[PDB]
This record gives structure tokens, C-alpha cells and sequence, in this order.
């Protein structure tokens, strides 16, 4: 009875946010070269005890929707059981992070209706998922698990190296930390899906990553419980969070509200215009020298 | 891969490049053609079919 192969992985993402490097540095690749359109890669899954390697290949979406029909080589009908999602969010620009998420959750809800799929397999799908997310170990609620794809979903955070240039030259406290994170919580909570905080410039739960993509697409043993002190390692695996779990950073909001939406609280910072409208446009030369000839004619 | 960075490394052309003194530098998209994808005269398809090969 050997490991089963052909398990998907799918990252999404905008383009810039360092997916191809976070891939080439949990893949243990030197040079990730980022190419675009499409970028194909394989997981080094090996186990120690049945002496098996498992090949888990990797597939990455640039940042564009122009691209949104490359998903069919990606994955296929026959492929969805077989796939477990990642959704790359970087809160280096911390103030369009859900955005991606909504808008790569509306692409691949309108993709899975693209082949068509019969009523039954993805509801078996959706009742193995659901069962999946009853049984973690250390009906459902009213929000939770109202956006269910019947496949195991992931969002992970990228950049946690980056938490001191929001504090310092944006003037950010907790309650900005705390914001971000309770909205992100929510969209696990409605969607099933975990979050692991990760940096790979200061080399941050990135075996915890990879532990986490190899129990969770080949049924392996986790043991690691969930850390929510750690603000920058954070750990929310599927199963552990509810609606009770989120209620607990309101305690700290001071200013804001946790009903509120997102766009409100956290501003974008405004750039750099293209300051160059103000041109040059010298008249037509005919109107120019009636206006000159009438000058000649009033004086 | 290797076959479409011969177009999509290729230098933009810059305007304004006699100036100094600006400390901001310029993303991949105005400083390479990395547009020249949705410039495709047939529309993403011939991606479509370049991917469908593999």
C-alpha cells in the first residue's frame, strides 16, 4: 500500500507578494525564478518510517485576471479531491489583504461551476469536509462554514518580518494588529480555512508550514497546538477557531468596532500622481493671429 | 520559461531618465514590458495553447 500521488497545491496571490519565493524556500530550491503566467513546481514529501517519497507538485497564479483561464492545466474536475488550496495574503500592504482574498474566492467559486459538477460529489466532498472540521482534536455555527468549496482550503500570511515598518513609519499599535487579524479570522471561520503566520526573512514556522501542507493533503500525525500570543507566528489550524475564539480580541478595541467594515479604520496611504497633464499646447497658428490681428486693428 | 524572457526582460523606454536625486524606484511593470501578455492580438488563448502542449 503505497502514499497516494497527484495532490494539488494551489497558490494565489498578487503579483510582487512573494510567492515564488516562499515556494522555492519550502521546496528547499536555491533560485525560485519568477516567471509568468503559470509557475510549475513539485514538494519534496518524503516519510521516515515506510521509506517513501511522495512527489505533491505545485502550481502558482500570477496576480492578474487576465491569467483567470490558466486554471483549467492547474487543476481539473478529477483533481479537486485531490487539491488543497493555499490563498497568499501580504500584509506588506496591509491595506488590500481581504480584497485579494474575496476577489480569488469569487474566481475559484465561479471556476468550480465552470465544468459543472454533479449535486452529489461535491456535497460527499462538502460532508468529508465538514466531518474533517467537527473531529479536530488540540450542527455547525450560524457563519461557520457558509462558503464551503468541499475541499481543504488554506490562507497563510506572508512577510511577518514585516509587522515593525507597520508600527513605526505608519504609527500602528495593537488595535491596528488586531483589526486586520479579527477580519481575517472571520473569513477562516466562514470559509473552513486555517492561517499560518509566516516570514522567511527571519525564518518563521516555515517547517511548521511544511508540516502542516503534509499532514493536511497525506494524513499525517500534528501534534503542534494552536498559537495566538505569538502575534508574529501566529498558528490557527482548521477545527480550532469558532465564533467565541474571535470575540476575544474585542476586548482590546478601543476606537474601533469589530461590526465595522475594513476600508474605514485602514486607509490606503495616497501616491505619487502623474503630475505631467499640465503639458505643453501652443494655440493653432490661424486663431493665434486673428486674435494678433485685432490687437492690430484695436490700438 | 526561458523562451518568453527574451521578450518579457526586455528594457521599457524611459522619458524622464536625465533626472537624479529621486530615491523611488520603478516596479517591474514600467521598467520591463511585463503588459506585453494582454497586448496578445488573439487573446490569452494562444497561451491557452502553448500550455495545452505540456
Amino acid at each position: 500500500s503505497k502514499l497516494p500521488s497527484g495532490k494539488n497545491i494551489l497558490v494565489f496571490g498578487e503579483d510582487g507578494s512573494g510567492k515564488t519565493t516562499l515556494m522555492t524556500k519550502l521546496q528547499g530550491a536555491e533560485h525560485g525564478k519568477k516567471g509568468r503566467g503559470l509557475e510549475y513546481l513539485y514538494l519534496s514529501v518524503h516519510d521516515e518510517d515506510r521509506d517513501d517519497h511522495t512527489r505533491c507538485n505545485v502550481w502558482i497564479l500570477d496576480g492578474d485576471l487576465y491569467h483567470k483561464g490558466l486554471l483549467k492545466f492547474a487543476v481539473s474536475a478529477e483533481s479537486l479531491p485531490e487539491t488543497l488550496v493555499i490563498f497568499v495574503a501580504d500584509m506588506s500592504r496591509p491595506w488590500t489583504v481581504m480584497e485579494s482574498l474575496q476577489k480569488w474566492a469569487s474566481v475559484l467559486r465561479e471556476h468550480i461551476d465552470k465544468m459543472k459538477i454533479p449535486p452529489e460529489k461535491m456535497r460527499e466532498l462538502e460532508r468529508k469536509f465538514v466531518k474533517d472540521f467537527q473531529d479536530y482534536m488540540e450542527p455547525l455555527g450560524d457563519n461557520v462554514l457558509t462558503h464551503n468549496l468541499g475541499i481543504p482550503v488554506l490562507v497563510v500570511c506572508t512577510k511577518c518580518d514585516a509587522v515593525s515598518v507597520l508600527e513605526k513609519e505608519h504609527d500602528y499599535r495593537d488595535e491596528h494588529l488586531d483589526f486586520i487579524q479579527s477580519h481575517l479570522r472571520r473569513f477562516c471561520l466562514q470559509y473552513g480555512a486555517a492561517l499560518i503566520y509566516t516570514s522567511v526573512k527571519e525564518e518563521k514556522n516555515l517547517d511548521l508550514l511544511y508540516k502542516y501542507i503534509v499532514h493536511k493533503t497525506y494524513g499525517f500525525h500534528f501534534t503542534t497546538p494552536a498559537l495566538v500570543v505569538e502575534k508574529d507566528a501566529v498558528f490557527i489550524p482548521a477545527g480550532w477557531d469558532n465564533e467565541k475564539k474571535i470575540a476575544i480580541l474585542h476586548e482590546n478595541f478601543t476606537t474601533v468596532k469589530p461590526e465595522d467594515a475594513y476600508e474605514d479604520f485602514i486607509v490606503k496611504p495616497p501616491v505619487r500622481k502623474l503630475v505631467h497633464d499640465k503639458e505643453l499646447a501652443a494655440e493653432d497658428e490661424q486663431v493665434f493671429l486673428m486674435k494678433q490681428q485685432s490687437l492690430l486693428a484695436k490700438q | 520559461f526561458a523562451w518568453k524572457m527574451v521578450v518579457l526582460s526586455l528594457p521599457r523606454i524611459q522619458s524622464q531618465r536625465y533626472q537624479v536625486g529621486v530615491h523611488y524606484e520603478l516596479t517591474e511593470e514600467e521598467k520591463f514590458y511585463r503588459n506585453a501578455l494582454t497586448r496578445m492580438p488573439d487573446g490569452p488563448v494562444a497561451l491557452e495553447e502553448s500550455y495545452s502542449a505540456v
